[PDB]
RNA sequence: CAGAUACCGUCGUAGUUCCGACCAUAAACGAUGCCGACCGGCGAUGCGGCGGCGUUAUUCCCAUGACCCGCCGGGCAGCUUCCGGGAAACCAAAGUCUUUGGGUUCCGGGGGGAGUAUGGUUGCAAAGCUGAAACUUAAAGGAAUUUGGCGAAGGGCACCACC
RNA sequence: AGGUCUCGUAGACCGUGCACCAUGAGCACGAAUCCU
């Protein structure tokens, strides 16, 4: 069939993590991309790498891969990863606790506490699943 | 051959010697 | 010709700021590059080559055989070593078998028969050796008596140091892989044995990474 | 980049055996094998045969 | 580790436990996790003491202040939960992160690009990364362990007992114990509240963030 | 060598089990060394139910079904396609085959 | 390690385990050696004293170090005697 | 040892005197009967008249005539 | 059944202290366990032992420390001299340095180097290094 | 089928079934004697006992049966393990064994001849128990890994294979 | 008053043993270390 050897994945992976905005989807425009800035010796080689390329930036402009990074997906995910909320989502106003908890606070350190309520226990106790 | 009827044979041996040595009287 | 150490234990070595192998030996760090004992045991380590084995393998045309080289090594008042490998032809094999006989040797201890006058002369109590079937037992001699064995443990104890001893085997001994890797397993499991001649309780000095820490990072990565 | 060094011929025996001596990078197929590497045959005159070299 | 009178968990820090769920662990329990039990509730849950896992991360914040060099420790962990959180580790307390797929070899090959040569570990899971703590063994290198009520409990020093299977417990068990090496370390005031955000350490699903997305801008 | 945990059978405590017999053979094996398989089995298949519910006197009529348990000698279940040959580390997982539907 | 003249003659003292007193060998890369930090007294801070303990190979090997540890500082006087 | 008591010792002897009887090479120099059937008689040399001169024949890996003779 | 405590005794505590432990429970007490743990303790082996008494056969714990390598018997109780003292002692004895053999003696339960300057002999119990 | 007194199919005698009298043999095998102590964890299972929220034998109480959660003791077994052992397969006993000794019975010294000959003994008989030697041989064996072939299995390929 | 309530239709386990198939005398195998 049609599958692609390791120089041809390679060699695109490594173009498309060192250029970008200057590939694009039109095989033609990064066929003759990739004939200005890397050395191929043949054409076959060449062609194929162009295509490799034009799938992988239709893979890319559609969601993330794992394989490459670029600058454009990178500092997008940190911008996610270094937001704040406005609350912190620990210093909620009311907090439910069971009673077993509540008297090993009350022998720990406390007697009781402003912002905890005791709950009421489950009738009967059944919580493994049907086994043997 | 096998144990069980290598033990087979020598006991139809044994039985015609015995039979042999009790007709040689 | 030029030594250039990947782990930081020998750039702490190179850089000469350490003492003697001693305290790598107290600290019981891995020693994964083989001339740094060539940096520290000069001309007085010696070895030779006990067997050459060869193993066969059969394949899809013929049986592609490969030679197994046994050396050991070590200085005459101390340390001593015993590695294998297995190659292609023969001196690459007996190559890499003494370059894991410099990794590996392990420091002895030597004892007294009754009145301790003098330096040393025998092992200090009855160590054994145990892998596959041979069973290697090693038992302090008077002074002057000198190693009664087999030659392989004979050569090895002659290379270990150790100048009186008496030796009692036991098992398929024929094989001198095993037998050779148990009495080094009786020599090596030396220190690892608890007398009241050492019970007092030992003091925590510091590790040399932590106190040349400020070396390391002045110096790489 | 490669070289490798094989000696054909009778060696201390009767029986001849061959010894193959390779370390690098060689390459066997293709056009490229045709203006990368040079390979010469020759002989050797010994007083028990005629012994076969082919460096590449 | 808390024989003193500065060194005890005030008022916040018990509400932080209770918000996020760290007192309670799994259904199974492991035979060297008796001491940090306090009683099973109904339901089949255990319940942990919190003073206990307090002088544990006292005790690990004490092992990690210990070294100076902050390179030197090395802060594994491979599940999504523990993702952001090991790395927002490193960048508060210098240490070195391995976040996402430990390949073996990466303390015994000296020949590999990722040959570290750390002085003190500290992982998320030990039934989870079973691997790293072999290498660890390979060498003399101690590690600090998050363990939860069913953990194997082995090759590890500082056993901290805490939830691990909540992205909010992991995040806060995180949050805190860089905040004692801090204070440790004496760049962080004791008495002035550090309490900035400790919503960094929190991973959420992708849905979630798309979520987010749809309702802020 | 020995093989197996077990010697191919579920005997721990007894010494002697009731002997069954075979259903393609007739060879006398004991009770818990034989594999069992109960299956449960419609009397019209797959094309013949709709055949029967179409051309029937009463309607919503359930079809019955058919139940047999059968008895299989080692040598004849394999042969047949029941059990195969596992790997050495695959020799010692008790769970049945997985199911679809 | 000693003779009649009382001279010392033992290549190196031998480290011993803090939690079994077990010999700790030269080839023994499980065995670890724990820095635990102090803390000051009043201003709670690292004054810069070490504290030391050795745990054998066979200890963690078994996986019961942690509970080594910490009776070691509780003997030591780190950890609250209630705990 | 199995019987391992301070007042067993004939037990020891007696099991110890059967399973050395129960043996080959000190068997065979306890019967009269391999010595009566060896045909030097206990002795190390031997006399003896030639009676005829025989070629007897290797076994199977190597192939010569090994010549003997009857006495 | 139970035919020798002294065996059991010398067993548990060799077991225990190759696995590690802090601590033993001897079930069965008896004069000679305790004189031969007295002989380890004095010789320093072992910390103190604690007899926890009761009306049918007390038990001891002694508090174990990393100082012992073996402790064993030698079944049965034969009878040694003075001239049959140092064949038991090269046979028995890793060095000649430490380690010591307890033996029953009319002078009481005591090691062989105090059997040796008293100038009196007996029956062996055991061995300990 | 070359032969088929074998595999297969149709008949079928002693036997298979019960009573009464006999022989004491099996891969009668966990191919692992019996008693006693110690040395890891886990979830289940059969019996007996103890304790506890709850559901049910229809709505309240008690004992009981049936479930749920734990604990104790004995038993058939299971999963994992750098405790430890072994030549290894493996074993929580086949561990606590050169750092060699808890008590005790039976039993083996390379393979074949050979469970043979003779003697004794037991049985109506078939046969059981005890049990050699002459002679001959340098091997016969146990555990595990890659190419070996399967009229072994599971996936793919070839007009020098087929349709 | 509205008129087929909704989401996709592996909607494959009809078949079980399967005829005859024996034998290859072997000559023919070597067992590895250091570089000025
Ligand atoms: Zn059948």
């Amino acid at each position: 069939g049609r599958v692609r050897t390791k120089t041809v994945k390679k060699a695109a992976r490594v173009i498309i993590e060192k250029y970008y905005t200057r590939l694009g989807n039109d095989f033609h425009t990064n066929k003759r991309v990739c004939e200005e800035i890397a050395i191929i010796p043949s054409k076959k080689l060449r062609n194929k790498i162009a295509g490799y390329v034009t799938h992988l930036m239709k893979r890319i402009q559609r969601g993330p891969v794992r394989g490459i990074s670029i600058k454009l997906q990178e500092e997008e995910r940190e911008r996610r990863d270094n937001y704040v909320p406005e609350v912190s989502a620990l210093d909620q106003e009311i907090i439910e606790v069971d009673p077993d908890t509540k008297e090993m606070l009350k022998l720990l350190d406390f007697g009781s506490l402003s912002n905890l309520q005791v709950t009421q226990p489950t009738v009967g106790m059944n919580f493994k699943t049907p086994r043997g | 051959m096998r144990a069980k009827w290598r033990k087979k044979r020598m006991r139809r041996l044994k039985r015609k010697r015995r039979k042999m040595r009790q007709r040689s009287k | 010709k030029e030594w250039l150490p990947v782990t930081k234990l020998g750039r702490l070595v190179k850089d000469m700021k350490i003492k003697s192998l001693e305290e790598i030996y107290l600290f019981s760090l891995p020693i994964k590059e083989s001339e740094i004992i060539d940096f520290f045991l000069g001309a007085s380590l010696k070895d030779e080559v006990l067997k050459i084995m060869p193993v066969q393998k059969q394949t899809r045309a013929g049986q592609r055989t490969r030679f197994k080289a046994f050396v050991a090594i070590g200085d005459y008042n101390g340390h001593v070593g015993l590695g294998v490998k297995c190659s292609k032809e023969v001196a690459t094999a007996i190559r890499g078998a003494i370059i894991l006989a410099k990794l590996s040797i392990v420091p002895v201890r030597r004892g007294y028969w009754g009145n301790k006058i003098g330096k040393p002369h025998t092992v200090p109590c009855k160590v054994t050796g145990r892998c596959g079937s041979v069973l290697v037992r090693l038992i302090p001699a008077p002074r002057g008596t000198g190693i009664v064995s087999a030659p392989v443990p004979k050569k090895l104890l002659m290379m270990a140091g150790i100048d009186d001893c008496y030796t009692s085997a036991r098992g398929c001994t024929a094989t001198l892989g095993n037998f050779a890797k148990a009495t080094f397993d009786a020599i090596s499991k030396t220190y690892s044995y608890l007398t009241p001649d050492l019970w007092k309780e030992t003091v925590f000095t510091k590790s040399p990474y932590q106190e040349f820490t400020d070396h390391l990072v002045k110096t790489h990565t | 980049k490669g070289c490798e060094v094989v000696v054909s011929g009778k060696l201390r025996g009767q029986r001849a055996k061959s010894m193959k001596f390779v370390d690098g990078l060689m390459i066997h197929s293709g056009d490229p094998v045709n203006y990368y590497v040079d390979t010469a045959v020759r002989h050797v005159l010994l007083r028990q045969g005629v012994l076969g070299i082919k460096v590449k | 580790s808390g024989a003193l009178d500065v060194l005890q968990m005030k008022e916040e820090d018990v509400l932080k436990f209770l918000a996020a769920g760290t007192h309670l662990g799994g259904t199974n329990l492991d035979f060297q996790m008796e001491q940090y039990i306090y009683k099973r509730k109904s339901d089949g849950i255990y319940i942990i003491n919190l003073k206990r896992t307090w002088e544990k991360l006292l005790l690990a914040a004490r092992a990690i202040v210990a070294i100076e060099n902050p390179a030197d420790v090395s802060v594994i962990s491979s599940r999504n939960t523990g993702q952001r959180a090991v790395l927002k580790f490193a960048a508060a307390t210098g240490a070195t992160p391995i976040a996402g797929r430990f390949t073996p070899g990466t303390f015994t090959n000296q020949i590999q690009t990722a040959f570290r040569e750390p002085r003190l570990l500290v992982v998320t899971d030990p039934r989870a990364d079973h691997q790293p703590l072999t290498e660890a063994s390979y060498v003399n290198l101690p590690t600090i362990a998050l363990c939860n009520t069913d953990s194997p409990l082995r090759y590890v020093d500082i056993a901290i007992p805490c939830n691990n299977k909540g992205a909010h417990s992991v995040g806060l068990m995180w949050w805190m114990l860089a905040r004692e090496v801090l204070r440790m370390r004496g760049t962080i005031s004791r008495e002035h509240p550090w309490e900035v955000m400790p919503d960094l350490y929190f991973y959420r699903d992708p849905e979630e963030i798309e979520k987010e997305e749809q309702a802020a801008a | 060598t020995k093989k197996r945990r077990n010697n191919g059978r579920a005997k721990k405590g007894r010494g002697h089990v009731q002997p069954i017999r075979c259903t393609n053979c007739a060879r006398c094996v004991p009770k818990d060394k034989a594999i069992k398989k109960f299956v449960i089995r419609n009397i019209v298949e797959a094309a013949a139910v709709r055949d029967i519910s179409e051309a029937s006197v009463f309607d919503a009529y359930v079809l019955p079904k058919l139940y047999v348990k059968l008895h299989y000698c080692v040598s004849c279940a394999i042969h047949s396609k029941v059990v195969r040959n596992r790997s050495r580390e695959a020799r010692k997982d008790r769970t049945p085959p997985p199911r679809f539907r | 390690m000693q003779n009649d003249a009382g001279e010392f003659v033992d290549l190196y003292v031998p480290r011993k385990c803090s939690a079994s007193n077990r010999i700790i060998g030269a080839k023994d890369h499980a065995s670890i050696q724990m820095n635990v930090a102090e803390v000051d007294k009043v201003t709670g801070r690292f004054n810069g004293q070490f504290k030391t303990y050795a745990i054998c190979g066979a200890i963690r090997r078994m996986g019961e170090s942690d509970d080594s540890i910490l009776r070691l500082a509780k003997a030591d006087g780190i950890v609250s005697k209630n705990f | 040892g199995k019987c391992r008591g301070l007042r067993t010792a004939r037990k020891l002897r007696s099991h110890r005197r059967d399973q050395k009887w129960h043996d080959k090479q000190y068997k065979k120099a306890h019967l009269g009967t391999a010595l009566k059937a060896n045909p030097f008689g206990g002795a190390s040399h031997a006399k003896g008249i030639v009676l005829e001169k025989v070629g007897v024949e290797a076994k199977q890996p190597n192939s010569a005539i090994r010549k003997c003779v009857r006495v | 059944v139970r035919m020798n405590v002294l065996a059991d005794a010398l067993k548990s505590i060799n077991n225990a202290e190759k696995r590690g432990k802090r601590q033993v429970l001897i079930r069965p007490c008896s004069k000679v366990i305790v004189r031969f743990l007295t002989v380890m303790m004095k010789h320093g082996y072992i910390g103190e032992f604690e007899i926890i008494d009761d009306h049918r056969a007390g038990k001891i714990v002694v508090n174990l420390t990393g100082r012992l390598n073996k402790c064993g018997v030698i079944s049965p109780r034969f009878d040694v001299q003075l001239k049959d003292l140092e064949k038991w002692q090269n046979n028995l004895l890793p060095s000649r340095q430490f380690g010591f053999i307890v033996l029953t003696t009319s002078a009481g339960i005591m090691d062989h180097e105090e059997a040796r300057r008293k100038h009196t002999g007996g029956k062996i119990l055991g061995f300990f290094f």
